[PDB]
Parts: structure tokens; sequence; C-alpha cells
RNA sequence: UGGCCAUGGAAGUCGGAAUCCGCUAAGGAGUGUGUAACAACUCACCUGCCGAAUCAACUAGCCCUGAAAAUGGAUGGCGCU
């Protein structure tokens, strides 16, 4: 089920945001990461070494503590008899926290998502970068290979390499050594490689598209000898699948050989994908603007207010933003109020005494308010879209505007 | 109220309906509330507590503004009354199957929902009011297990105390 | 259906001819929903309004049920657009509480003016809109800051005068209802005794 | 810009029809089958779209 | 009568389970237009005029649409209603 991906993703995310808290000493923690493909055997060899080297480390606590944490994560790995499907993660480590409280953790899990990245590593935290970064990139690029001995089509996370389908084809001859028949065995010749693009397209139509519209945001079709130009610029391949071709790469190599090449040669054009959107989307925001429409609303002031009546559209974000939600409470009477406060009004304010009554309103503690966005744009009007600082009319948004709006389902009057 | 910003006497009636609880989703205020000095979060929690145990399966709500002081009320609906007179209460969050159980008699508690009808209708009397709200009714299904239908033909009570 | 409700429909008239030996034949001329509900809550208790076509040619029916003559002179006058309206306490009174409900309802482009209609020197209750719409026939007005003010007590439309499309808009935008009238009474019957509003 | 009976009657005369939904033929509102012979006086009509 | 489900808005109207009573002369818990949603408009029952047939769904004959080829062209030709 989608809902319970979405759980499952967010208790993952949650777990992250713990650990990335955690802290300890010296190089107590101990952040490792198995990508899927890889062998248990090798990692607990890995491991057995690392404590080995361990037992001399001329520190006291640190020493004991990393044998320790190394002693769990190979008993960890004891539990498994393979690395799971989406690659293991495991941090293991002595955290410090409140309470003067020096507790043992351990936490290994089958991430969600294939993963690629295998990561060793001690220190004083747990390095939770690599999984930030693949809850970030979802956008999912499709990869067709194709060539006269055969074709490929695949996927591409921004770490991991799929492999959906390929097949292998007996094409005919370049040439006929007769003068009447090499007409028409040209023309024969030309009829099988036709069906041969139109076998792929169909394939491609099966694999890349879910639910009539397809679920790969990008679509790279590889090869060489105008044969990936063929399908690009053929009425055979599906307009709702050919409107997201990207690129046409020229490769060495055919199947999976050349479907890491092609990725390579096609890295610079997929990382430009999300700018472009972010480019359309601001560019359709502002385009209200410009026109006098009043669809367009902005600031935590404006936004909200907007957001809690006749609905958003679109609520577009920055990605960093300050702005943060605190729970302000009071002390005799139990009245209380919840406001959007800047990282200045937020750190050191004397606004808060209760002033009608006479006594001092405690802020009791935030929740920052992207992450609030986050919890339950499904509440509100939705599609959230986090949006970089990066393309000029972003950097006007977030300079400008204050990194915070919205595009309205229709027009709204407002007021002081 | 219409050259700049003059209260003369201010009884104003606008009605919203809906409203079991808060609502994230709201759209209690704007367009008529602020403009006029109703605010509101104070506004949204004035209407909550009018609206408070009892109806949390949708209500009505006719908001009276004194200047500043908004006076919500609970005007009855005929299926609303029915909902709230059903085998309460399982509010909110499963609930989910649904809200139609429908099997919870009230054949004198109707003679209560027709009197509370603010006269309407253009009636001969509770003798055909009885026919009206008995098939108001969509989840109901009438006395203890009853159709509705051509048994409200045949009524034997309450012509007379009614008025 | 349209058989059983036909002899339905027969069944109603002929009880309301034997509960009432009165009758108040009313022409419905343009007239609302609205317009009957509201004169069915005021004439609830005593009087009962009726609707009908050529199947009211049928108080012949009730006239030759071994019983009334006087029925006889009613037939004539079920002509245009009629409806009856059946009662037991008085003919005058009745009369006069027809006269003093009625309605309304703004004004009919192309039809006949009964009384002389004004436009009394006041705001419309707008911004800076279309003068251009009122002084296109022969009207004084002003934008008095904002407002389009008329400047001056004037009739447009006099007694007998069909009453133009443009001029009809303004009095409507204007809310301005002279026009249209609610139901007229054309013929009486009491007790056998038929009178002519009088 | 225009008077709005004086531009009800142009639209009377290009934009109240009926037009074929096999030939494009544009006929009389109350039309229910076609004028034309090439396409067998179809029957498929539908209305002239209003502009917005 | 903001009917219920559906809140993202459907008080007749993206959809779907429903789907009856009152007033009734009579209007569907609604054909659509259109609306964020209404509104506003539009689509029975009955009259007023006029003055005998009217109307629906099938079906099969001829005719027509469907029906596009390369030298100029063939019901055998001329022609034929
Ligand atoms: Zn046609």
């Amino acid at each position: 089920s989608a809902a319970d991906r979405n759980v499952e993703i967010w208790k993952i995310k949650k777990l992250i945001k713990s650990l990335e808290a955690a802290r300890g000493n010296g190089t107590s923690m101990i952040s490792l990461i198995i990508p899927p493909k890889d062998q248990i055997s090798r990692v607990a060899k890995m491991l057995a070494d690392e404590f080995g080297t361990a037992s001399n480390i001329k520190s006291r606590v640190n020493r004991l503590s990393v044998l320790g944490a190394i002693t769990s994560v190979q008993q960890r790995l004891k539990l498994y008899n393979k690395v799971p499907p989406n690659g293991l993660v495991v941090y293991c480590g002595t955290i410090v926290t409140e309470e003067g409280k020096e507790k043992k953790v351990n936490i290994d899990f089958e991430p969600f998502k294939p993963i690629n990245t295998s990561l060793y590593l001690c220190d004083n935290k747990f390095h939770t970068e690599a999984l930030t970064a693949l809850l970030s990139d979802d956008s999912k690029f499709g990869f067709i290979v194709i060539d006269g001995s055969g074709a490929l089509f695949g996927t591409l996370q921004g770490n991991t390499r799929e492999v959906l389908h390929k097949f292998t084809v007996d094409l005919p001859k370049k040439h006929g050594r007769a003068a009447q028949s090499a007409l028409r065995f040209a023309r024969l010749r030309m009829e099988k490689r036709h069906n041969y693009v139109r076998k792929v397209a169909e394939t491609a139509v099966q694999l890349f598209i879910s639910g009539d519209k397809v679920n790969v945001a990008g679509l790279v079709l590889a090869g060489s000898a105008d044969f990936k130009t063929e399908l690009s610029q053929s009425d055979m391949f599906d307009q709702r699948l050919q409107s997201k071709v990207l690129k046409l790469v020229d490769i060495s190599y055919g199947g999976e050989n050349g479907f890491n090449q092609a990725i390579e040669l096609s890295t610079e054009v997929l990382s430009n994908v999300k700018f472009i959107q972010e480019k359309k989307l601001i560019g359709r925001y502002f385009d209200e603007i410009s026109q006098d429409t009043g669809k367009y609303c902005f600031g935590v002031e404006d936004t909200l207010k907007a957001l809690e009546m006749g609905a958003v559209e679109i609520l577009i974000v920055y990605e960093n933003l300050d702005i943060m939600r605190y729970v302000l409470h009071c002390q005799g009477t139990e009245e209380e109020k919840i406001l959007y406060l800047t990282p200045e009004q937020e750190k050191d304010k004397s606004h808060f005494t209760d002033k009608e009554t006479g006594q001092e309103h405690e802020l009791i503690e935030s929740m920052p308010l992207l992450e609030w966005f986050a919890n339950n744009y499904k509440k509100f009007g939705a599609t959230l879209e986090i949006v970089t600082d990066k393309s000029q009319e972003g950097s006007q948004f977030v300079k400008g505007f204050g990194g915070i709006g919205g595009i309205l389902r229709y027009r709204v009057d407002f007021q002081g | 109220m219409p050259p700049k910003f003059d209260p003369n006497e201010i009884k104003v009636v606008y009605l919203r309906c809906t409203g079991g609880e808060v609502g994230a989703t709201s759209a209690l205020a704007p367009k008529i509330g602020p403009l006029g000095l109703s605010p509101k979060k104070v506004g949204d929690d004035i209407a909550k507590a009018t609206g408070d145990w009892k109806g949390l399966r949708i209500t009505v709500k006719l908001t009276i503004q004194n200047r500043q002081a908004q006076i919500e009320v609970v005007p009855s609906a005929s299926a609303l009354i029915i909902k709230a007179l059903k085998e309460p209460p399982r509010d909110r969050k499963k609930q989910k199957n649904i809200k139609h159980s429908g099997n919870i008699t009230f054949d004198e508690i109707v003679n209560i929902a027709r009197q509370m009808r603010h006269r309407s209708l253009a009636r001969e009397l509770s003798g055909t009011i009885k026919e009206i709200l008995g098939t108001a009714q969509s989840v109901g299904c009438n006395v203890d297990g009853r159709h509705p239908h051509d048994i409200i033909d045949d009524i034997n009570s309450g012509a007379v105390e009614c008025p | 259906d349209r058989a059983t409700w036909k002899s339905n429909y027969f069944l109603k008239i002929i009880q309301l001819l034997d509960d009432y030996p009165k009758c108040f034949i009313v022409g419905a001329d343009n007239v609302g929903s609205k317009q009957m509900q509201q004169i069915r809550m005021s004439l609830r208790g005593k009087a009962v309004v009726l609707m009908g076509k050529n199947t009211m040619m049928r108080k012949a029916i009730r006239g030759h049920l071994e019983n009334n003559p006087a029925l006889e002179k009613l037939l004539p006058h079920i002509r245009g657009n009629v409806g009856f309206v059946f009662t037991k306490e008085d003919l005058t009174e009745i009369r006069d509480m027809l006269l003093a409900n009625k309605v309304p309802a703004a004004a009919r482009a192309g039809a006949i003016a009964p009384c002389e209609v004004t436009v009394p020197a006041q705001n419309t209750g707008l911004g800076p809109e279309k003068t251009s719409f009122f002084q296109a026939l022969g009207i004084t007005t002003k934008i008095s800051r904002g407002t389009i003010e008329i400047l001056s007590d004037v009739q447009l439309i006099k007694t007998g005068d069909k009453v133009g499309a443009s001029e009809a808009t303004l009095l409507n935008m204007l809310n301005i209802s002279p026009f249209s009238f609610g139901l007229i009474i054309q013929q009486v019957f009491d007790n056998g005794s038929i009178y002519n509003p009088e | 810009i225009i008077e709005p009976s004086l531009r009800q009657l142009a639209q009377k005369y290009n934009c109240d029809k009926m037009i074929c939904r096999k030939c494009y033929a544009r006929l009389h509102p109350r039309a229910v089958n076609c004028r034309k012979k090439k396409c067998g006086h179809t029957n498929n009509l539908r209305p002239k779209k209003k502009v917005k």
C-alpha cells in the first residue's frame, strides 16, 4: 500500500532525526551501512579485524566502548543470514544524554528503498548523511539502451542502479548479393529493423508506465548507430512516454556494460531536472503576481491564513526555512496560543507576558514549521512543493518573498 | 458598516453549517469574519464551545454577531437530530464503517422532532408532518425492524398533542 | 397515472363544491410559486385555494348530480389563466384580504403600465458605473462623489404606456417595482348569486 | 464596446447554430439532422462552441 | 433540506449508496449550463390562443452516405428516366 509506505518513510525520517542528535565520546559510534548485493561474511570479517585493531587503542574510555560496539554489530549480523534487499544499515554506539545517562544503543534496519552506498565510520556522532540524501532524491529515472545486438531497460535513483528488462535479437545482414533482390532485401531489412523499434517501444510502455501515467520523471535513450534516434523521432513511441525523453546518449558498448557509461554521460542532464521543475513552478507562481489575478499569497502571516480558509492549490516553501511553530502556555489561567516565529523573534522575546491577567506566559517548546507543513499538508489543499534558492526566480522567492507562499484555488481578498 | 467603520447596533446574522469539532480546514471566518470585528481563532473556539458535547456528527451554525461577541446556536435539521438520537457515540477515526447502522427505533421521539419544526411545511398539523419526518430518515429505518414507505399511512397517534 | 389522478381531481373539486356554498374566481396572471405559498400561509385557516383547467369545465357534472342549478352561470367565466378560492366566511371582507396581500414583482419589458411610474432623486448604490444607461433616454444623473445620483423627480412611464427594455432594466437595478400586481378578481359566487367586484 | 441587444442580434446569425459531427456543416439551432448529402443527413449534431 | 456519503469542494448538480413525504396544480432529494461552493439560468403538472389527427420505437424495399490510382474508357456501344 501507498499509505503504509508513507508511514514507514516517516518512521525512518523520525529515526534518522533522533540518531543525528545523539552524540557521545571520542569515536565510540559505529556508523555502518551495507549495500544489497554484498555478502555478510565479508562484513563480519571486516568488523573482526576492526575489533582487532581497536584492541590496541591507547585510551581507556574510547577503546572499551568501541570494542563493545563492534561486538554488538557482529552479533546483529549473525542474526541475519543474508544482507536483505534494500541493503542493511547498522548504527552501534554508546550515547551520552541528559541525566548523565551513558546508554548503549544498536539500531539495525532494512531501510525503505534500495540503497547503493557502503559505509563504515567511527565517530562521536552517527553519520546519517547518506540516508537523508536518499530520502530527498525520490526522482526515479528510466534508461533505455538501444543497440543492433540487443536492448536494455533500467532505472536509476540517485544512488541505485536497476535492471528492469532486456533482450537480444537475430537481425539480418547489411547487404544482399543480388541485383534485383538487393532492393527487396533492403526493404525487408528496414521492416525487420522497424519491428525491433516497435517492439522496444511497446516494452517501454509496459515497463515505465504505471496506471496510464509514467512513473519515471526522466527517460534516457542511449546506444549508437542512430537507433535511439529512430525511437525518439518516431510515431510508434507513445507521446506520454516520449514527452519526457531528456537525453539521446552516444555510447560505446551495449547492454549492462554500457548502462553505467550512459548514466555517467547523462548525469549532468539528470541533476538539472529538479532545477527545471522549480523554475516552472515558481515561474507559474510569479505569473499570478505579474498579472492582477490575486490567486498568489506570501508570508507565514498570510499564507497560513489562506491555507486555513479557502485553501491553497499549491503551497511553495524554501527547503531551509528558519520559521518555527512554538506553543505558548499560561501558568495560572491555563490559556494558550501558538505562533510562527522568526530566528530573532523566537530566541529572545519579552512579548510573552500575559498582560491582561498579569503573568509570565511561558513558551513551551517548538515543532519546526516546514516539518509542520510536511505533517499536515494533506489536511490542507495539498501539493507541498519545496524549492531551492538556485534559480533566478527561486532566489527572488527566497530572498524577496521570504521563501514561503502559495498558488490559490480561487481569488482571495486580504486586509491588514 | 457602510462608509468606513461604524457600529450603530450590529445584530448581524449569517448562516454557516457543519461543525463537529474545531476543523483544521476551518473556512469559518474570512470574507464575512474580519470586516465586522469578529476575529478567527477566538471565533472558532467559541463555535467549538457551543457545538461541543452533541452534536459531534455534523451541526448547523447561525452566527449572530453582537459587535464582537458571536452567539452560535444549533438550529435543528431533521436528519441531524435523527443521527444525534442514534446509538452514540463513536465520534471520529473509526467510525469508518461508516455512519449508516440505522436500526434505532424512535417512535415517540420523532413526535418531539415534528414539534420542534419552526412551524414551516404549510401543514395540516402533525398528521402530515409525521409522514415527512418518518421519511427524512435515510438511515434510521423507523420502528424496531420496520420499513418507512406505506406503514406511515396507518398512523393512530399524536394528532391533537403536537400543536 | 393520469386516469386515477384525473378521477381523484374530479373528487377534489366536487368535495370542495359540496363543502363550501361560496367560491371566489381569481385570475392567476404572472404569478410565482412563492406568491402562491405566501397566499396559502395567509389564507390557511378559512379559505382553500385551487388552480384548475378544463376539468373545472365540469361544474356541469356537479349541476347534473340530482340537485344544483346556479353553477350554470359560472361556465363562461372559467377562461384565461384562472384559479378558484373556496371559503365560508364572507364576500366583501375576503375581497379586501385578496386586494391587501399582493406582491411587488419587478418590471415586465413590453407590457402595459398600470400607474404613473416615477424615479425619485436618490443614489443608485454603486461606484463609478455606467451613467450612460440612465442618460440614454432622458434622465438627469450625476456622479456626485462615486455614487450615481439622479438629480430630479421625473416620470418615465405613464398610464397605459408600453414599458421599454432599457428603462425596465434600470428600474430593476434600482429596485423599483410598481409593475405586475399579484392576482386579480374577475367574478364571484355567493350562495347562488353572482357579483362583479361590487 | 457594443450594445447588448445589437450583439445578440449578430450572435443569432453567427453563433447560435448546430454543427454536424460528420461534415462540420453549420446548421440552424433547431436542427436534428444535417443538411448535407455528403454525410447522409447524419443526425450526429453538436452545438457550436460558445466563446468564453 | 448544507438530505446523506464524500471536506478538496457537491445545500439537485467532479463521482457513488440513496432516493421518500409535505404543499400539492406540481416540480426529480434532479436533465444540463455553469460554479471552489452557491447564486443565476435551463430542463414536469396545468392552463390562453389556434383547430385533427398526433407520436414513438422497431423492421424491410428502392435511393443516397460510407466509396481513394495512376495512357483516355467502357451495363458491349449509342443511348435510356
Ligand atoms: Zn454533416
